[PDB]
């Protein structure tokens, strides 16, 4: 089982680019998806294979890194940006989530 | 020893010499002849149909 | 139908033909065939005799097996016309006279004529079951004759044991077809009672060969 | 070549009996036989047929459940078997041999034959004359009639023409439409067409005295001819 | 639950749980149909047309390597099924319908293959079944129609009926005859000269009786060793089946090496044209 | 139609008692998407129930949840059926389901859509 | 003196061949290429007679054109009919080796021969039913290549040790011998009016006897190897020699040269059978490459190929009515082809 470790709530400024990791106990090459979940809302798909973007969202937002600790960046921030983000690892078949960030002003 | 034979194979081409010939145009002529009368009654060169043919699988 | 009722008759009267005539292929289809052949009249009379015109058919039986051997060596025509209708023989019995190494050479005319038997278009398969002739006559004109006068090449001594064997070793030498012939080599004594034995014994390794050939194990 | 019969003589009503045809001087295995009765006043009528190697085997109507019929070939011996008699029985039964290939005569030799006696969708062929009176010297001409085109798509018509002199057997005369037996005169022909059928004789003797009888032979042979007779 | 229910929900079971070994057998089944695609079509062109002989041997391998090549053609098929027609389970029959011609009517062919040479060699029946490619028809007809009938069985909507039948079975007839080939061709009595081609028939049959005691035996073994004895976690359970398909599947690549390419008489044909 | 995954209103639980769980699919083809049940607490994060083919019918669980849940999936109205047993107070949590797409390289790569969560009290 | 009789021979060969080059004054070609030549001939095989264990050697056709002999290695002389398939006789050889066998012109008689270098006579129409040895002549020191029937009391065989012999079947002696070959006899052939015939031998050489005279009466050279078969033309005035380098060569006989050779550079096997049809237009010739090939008489080019046998075809039978062709080949199966 792969224990993901999530960076915790980093402060941000309005229009500043900001950028977030989140680690994994096993290799994962480049198997993990990025989730964002609003504030009381349905959490919603943002990056599927770390690299890639669908369904025409805005590209302000973009994952990175390969094997085993992954980073998302995202830039600028925005009013609807605030946001709880989440990592699934993938490559074995129990599937964990990160711990959690939250961006404030 | 063998005169006999040599004397009888003598006698043979000599008769085999004195043999009246035609010219081989004339059997040419003779043999188209033939070959062309009897051409109306072929069924292996003209193919009869298959009513009259005894073969019928 | 359309049928007549002599028309079926006729019809019952074929299949009463095909079944006899199958019956009677399958009688004839076990028995073994063995085109003997010698080389001037070496020893294969006196195969024949110790056993049991133009072609001479010889039927005998040997522990459950059937054999015909057909000599045919009473022809003389050209060879080269009728041998096609012995192809699909199971073996060839050659005969060849040891005593006849002094006597151009009828050893030699003997070699001549396996080498036009052994290497056919015919026999490419056929094993010949060769028979080494009086080996008690060979002996005793061994001590005075040397093996030199029909061989210009030997590098060995005047006793049979090895002089034998070089006639033996030799005469296997004229196969051309090694990987799909076997060619058996006896030293036939007068007395033997193991001439149609052994005639038996090479039978039956022809017969189980030609047996593994068909189910593809050799 | 010769066939003899044993069995016959005069039996009650209702019993069993046997009849033998045993063959001598030819090939018995490679012949079909054939059983054909006669009464003692009508014509030749059809019993029973079995064909070599007892492949096929046959039976008249009229007897057809209670005669039964073998063959033994390395006795060579030809049996019927005779249950449940009846009056209409009482007949002398001709054996015959039959061998059926291409070119073959069939019906070629008939046996002797024994009487039995007894205590008390067929091709109908007619024969137009029953008794002719002749002179020898001159041309006798016999007409048959049948119910169907005997012609097959084979091209040979299956009719056959049967002499009996008085006494003895009869013998085959025309096999399959004008092919002539073996052994008989070239005076005797046979012609026609269809259902229509002739024999013709240009010169006859003495010894041509007899009852001559048709047959067909397009389905098996259940049908006879009421014989015509030549008398002198 | 239908047997190739299971079948198809063993097939992407090991999809997750071991996904490098599933890429690895996408490799080996892969290699089987390279190795076995050209070998048999080379087989079949060497042997339907390149050889006028008409024995039972001849036509009995023909049909072998006729399924020798509809097996090898439908392993690369369930994995394409299962690959671009994700679902379609009682959809996708001939992807299970593959075991038609393996585990059933390739260890019958081989049986009946066995007792042909039985049959040839020793001759213990008189008549052969009176030889001709007619009786050879007849018992493949019969194969393929019984196949049919067992087939249509077991996985119905038993198990351990498969195995006793179709498996111990023919096993041990074909144990039991070329047990009886070998005491006929080491008879004492033999020419000492034949001795190279009389044991090279010995190590060409006994070679494939291992090559069914590799082959097939531990898929039949597994099948058995699930249903009575259920001490055997999921993770074994799984993996197993799924290399013992492809050792039942490295028959069809080791088919016409045993029984169309080490014989030396249609050998030549190859290496001579 | 869009694709969607409508889900059960909120459900009150009690210890001791059993619940069940029904999402339908539309605007897509059923059978050629997996159906993928998710846990979320909370306290914690979320924790990955397991998931089915709805076409094939293999469904595969957590080791933490494996037999405390059971996944079922009928095909003739398209709804995948997720039943608890033995319901605990630390269970009140918010079930999701999630439509999984069949990838090569691994058996599922894309978890695109999810539904609107069932909210579970004990 | 032997060298006088060596040069009175070669000088008789020359004045032969001097002859022969004078009266040819046109070939054959020249004068057969305004005629429009026959084209594609595609034949069907109507029948197919099954029932042989071994490789058939002869057939026959009677003179009926529909009942055909045939021999093979088994011993059996099986008497087929061709409309159906179904058999007639299947007479069992004493000695299984037969290489020939004949229909009497009349249909009673039946004929084979072979190693034994016995002619069995076998009689077909007798009254016992079963086919008997009617006679079995004997007297050549040889095999018999193929003994022909001139009549239901004359028969005349050719053998291996060089000679041919007419037979009168009741006396059974040899009514006359002719010799002359220096090589043994391969096939046989008579005229259509049954007085003169032709032998071709090992020689590679053919030879005109009269069979009323007794003696040789010409002889055709021009082959370069064995002669295996050999036809006369309808006419009677030519016949077609088949031998073993590929080549079918026409001689005429008031010619007494070459007319025609049927080369062709794809073939380099031999010629097993030669026949005519019946108008003598076409000329199929049973070769050793396991099919027969269709020539045409005065042109050379082929008309087509009988294939359709698993060996070679041995032997080639056109029925008297031209009706249709038979090839017998070393397979067990005859064929009836149209």
């Amino acid at each position: 089982d792969t224990v993901l470790t999530q960076s915790p709530a980093l402060a941000v400024s309005l229009g500043q680019r900001v950028t977030i990791s989140c680690r994994a106990s096993k290799s994962v090459s480049t198997y993990i998806h990025w989730y964002q979940q609003r504030s009381g809302q349905q959490p919603k798909l943002l990056i599927y294979s770390a690299s890639n973007l669908e369904s025409g969202v805005p590209s302000r937002f973009s994952g990175s890194g390969s094997g085993t600790d992954f980073t998302l960046t995202i830039d600028p921030v925005e009013p609807d940006d605030i946001a709880n983000y989440y990592c699934q690892q993938i490559n074995e078949l129990p599937y964990t989530f990160g711990a959690g960030t939250k961006l404030e002003l | 020893a063998s005169i006999a034979q040599a004397r009888k194979l003598v006698e043979q081409l000599k008769m085999e010499a004195n043999i009246d010939r035609i010219k081989v145009s004339k059997a040419a002529a003779d043999l188209m002849a033939y070959c062309e009368a009897h051409a109306k009654e072929d069924p292996l060169l003209t193919p009869v149909p298959a009513s009259e043919n005894p073969f019928r699988e | 139908c359309t049928l007549s009722a002599e028309d079926k008759a006729a019809v019952e009267r074929s299949k009463m033909i095909d079944r006899n005539l199958r019956e009677d292929g399958e009688k004839a289809a076990r028995e073994v065939k063995l085109l003997l052949l010698g080389a001037g009249e070496s020893g294969k009379n006196t195969i024949v005799k110790q056993m049991k015109t133009g072609i001479v058919e010889t039927h005998f039986t040997f522990k459950d097996l059937h054999f015909k051997m057909f000599d045919v060596g009473a022809q003389r025509s050209e060879r080269k016309k009728w041998i096609h209708c012995f192809e699909g023989v199971t073996a060839i019995i050659f005969c060849v006279a040891l005593s006849d190494y002094d006597l151009m050479n009828r050893m030699h005319e003997s070699m001549k004529l396996f080498d036009s038997i052994c290497n056919n278009k015919w026999f490419t398969d056929t094993s010949i079951i060769l028979f080494l002739n009086k080996k008690d006559l060979f002996e005793e004109k061994i001590k005075k004759s040397p093996l030199t006068i029909c061989y210009p090449e030997y590098a060995g001594s005047n006793t049979y044991e090895e002089a034998a064997a070089y006639i033996q070793c030799q005469f296997e030498d004229l196969n051309k077809r090694k990987d799909t012939k076997e060619i058996y080599t006896h030293f036939t004594c007068s007395t033997d009672t193991k001439n149609v034995q052994f005639v038996f014994d090479a039978v039956t390794d022809v017969i189980i060969k030609n047996n593994l050939k068909d189910c593809g194990l050799f | 070549v010769q066939l003899v019969e044993s069995g016959g003589g005069l039996v009650q009503p209702g019993g069993s009996r046997k009849l033998s045809c045993s063959a001598s001087g030819f090939a018995f295995s490679s012949f079909g036989m054939h059983w054909v009765r006669q009464a003692p006043e009508k014509g030749l009528e059809w019993v029973a047929y079995i064909s070599s190697g007892s492949g096929t085997i046959y039976y008249a109507d009229t007897v057809k459940g209670r005669f039964t019929i073998s063959r033994d070939d390395p006795k060579n011996t030809l049996f019927l078997q005779m249950t449940s008699l009846r009056s209409e029985d009482t007949a002398m039964y001709y054996c015959v041999r039959s061998i059926y290939y291409y070119g073959s005569s069939p019906f070629d030799f008939w046996g002797q034959g024994t009487t039995l006696t007894v205590s008390s969708s067929d091709i109908v062929m007619t024969q137009a004359t029953s008794s002719v009176p002749v002179t020898p010297g001159e041309s006798v001409s016999i007409s048959c009639r049948s119910s169907k085109s005997l012609l097959h798509s084979n091209g040979n018509t299956y009719l056959y023409w049967f002499l009996q002199r008085p006494g003895q057997s009869p013998q085959l005369l025309i096999y399959r439409m004008s092919n002539l037996a073996s052994g008989v005169p070239d005076r005797f022909s046979g012609s026609g067409s269809g259902t229509a059928f002739t024999l013709t004789i240009s010169r006859l003797e003495a010894e041509d005295v007899g009852v001559y009888y048709c047959m067909q032979h397009l389905e098996y042979p259940l049908t006879f001819g009421a014989g015509t007779k030549l008398e002198l | 639950v239908p047997l190739f229910h299971l079948f198809a929900r063993l097939d992407e079971e090991l999809h997750g749980t071991f996904p490098g070994l599933w890429l690895a057998l996408m490799a080996v089944h892969g290699a089987i149909f390279l190795a076995g695609l050209v070998l048999n079509g080379l087989a079949l062109y060497v042997f339907c047309c390149r050889t006028r002989a008409k024995t039972p041997s001849v036509i009995y391998t023909i049909n072998l390597v006729v399924t020798d090549l509809l097996v090898g053609l439908s392993l690369p098929t369930r994995f394409a099924v299962y690959y671009g027609a994700r679902g379609c389970l009682r959809c996708a029959f001939p992807h299970v319908l593959g075991y038609f011609l393996n585990m059933h009517c390739s260890i019958l062919f081989l049986t009946c293959i066995c007792v042909d040479r039985y049959l040839a060699i020793v001759r213990p029946e008189g008549s052969r079944r009176c030889r001709q490619p007619a009786c050879a028809r007849a018992v493949c007809a019969f194969v393929w129609l019984a196949a049919g009938a067992v087939t249509l069985s077991v996985l119905g909507v038993r198990v351990f009926a498969l195995t006793v039948l179709e498996f111990l079975l023919p096993l041990l007839v074909i144990s039991v005859f070329t047990g009886r080939i070998m005491c006929a061709l080491s008879r004492p009595g033999l020419l000492h000269q034949g001795r190279q081609r009389r044991v090279r028939a010995m190590q060409l049959l006994l070679t494939v009786l291992i090559i069914f005691l590799v082959c097939f035996t531990p898929f039949h073994a597994r099948q058995v060793a699930v249903a009575l004895w259920p001490d055997m976690p999921h993770h074994t359970s799984l993996v197993v089946y799924h290399v013992a398909v492809t050792l039942s599947s490295l028959n069809s690549c080791m088919d016409p090496i045993v029984y169309c390419f080490v014989t030396s008489g249609f050998q030549a044909t190859v290496r001579g044209l | 139609s869009q694709v969607q995954l409508q889900q059960s209103g909120a459900e009150l639980a009690k210890p001791g008692s059993s619940v069940k769980i029904s999402c339908k699919a539309s605007g897509y083809t059923f059978t050629s998407y997996y159906i993928s049940w998710i846990k979320q607490t909370t306290g914690q994060g979320l924790k990955y129930i397991g998931f089915i083919n709805p076409g094939s019918g293999h469904t595969n669980y957590n080791e933490k949840f494996k037999g405390k849940a059971t996944l079922t999936v009928d095909k003739s109205s398209s709804t995948a059926f997720m039943q608890l047993s033995s319901l605990t107070p630390d269970d009140s949590a918010i079930y999701y389901c999630a439509r999984g797409a069949g990838g090569f390289l691994r058996i599922i790569t894309k978890f695109d859509y999810w539904g609107q969560g069932v909210m579970v009290t004990v | 003196e032997l060298d006088q009789l060596r040069q009175e021979a070669e000088q008789l060969k020359n004045q032969i061949r001097d002859a022969r080059k004078a009266c040819a004054d046109a070939t054959l070609s020249q004068i057969t290429n305004n005629i429009d030549p026959v084209g594609r001939i595609q034949m069907r095989t109507r029948r197919t007679l099954r029932g042989h264990l071994a490789k058939i050697y002869a057939m026959h056709w009677g003179t009926d054109s529909r009942l055909l002999v045939s021999a093979s290695q088994d011993g059996k002389l099986i008497i087929w009919d061709s409309y159906t398939t179904n058999k007639v006789h299947a007479i069992p050889l004493r000695s299984s080796w037969v290489m020939t066998c004949a229909y009497a012109p009349s249909g009673n008689y039946v004929a084979c021969g072979g190693l034994d270098n016995i002619c069995s006579i076998y009689n077909l129409k007798t009254r016992e039913g079963n086919v008997r040895v009617s006679r079995e002549l004997a007297g050549h020191t040889g095999y018999l290549s193929c003994c022909r029937f001139l009549d239901d009391n004359q028969i005349v065989t050719s053998s291996g040790d060089t000679t041919c012999a007419l037979w009168d079947i009741e006396t059974g002696q040899q009514t006359t011998t002719f010799t002359g070959h220096t090589g043994d006899v391969m096939s046989l052939s008579l005229a259509p009016d049954t007085r003169l015939f032709v032998s071709g031998a090992c020689d590679a050489s053919a030879k005109l006897w009269d069979v009323r005279e007794g003696m040789c009466r010409q002889t055709f050279t021009g082959h370069e190897s064995d002669i295996n078969a050999i036809c006369f033309f309808p006419n009677g005035n030519a016949f077609a020699t088949g031998s073993d380098d590929a080549t079918c060569r026409l001689f005429d006989l008031r010619a007494d040269q070459e007319l025609m050779t049927y080369s062709h550079d794809n073939i380099i096997c031999g010629i097993t059978s030669v026949s005519f049809s019946k108008s003598g237009r076409l000329l199929l010739a049973g070769y050793d490459d396991f099919n027969c090939n269709v020539w045409d008489a005065l042109k050379a080019d082929r008309a087509g190929v009988l294939a359709g046998h698993d060996n070679r075809v041995s032997c080639l039978g056109v029925t008297d009515d031209g009706m249709a062709v038979a090839t017998g080949s070393w397979d067990s199966f005859l064929k009836i082809w149209n």
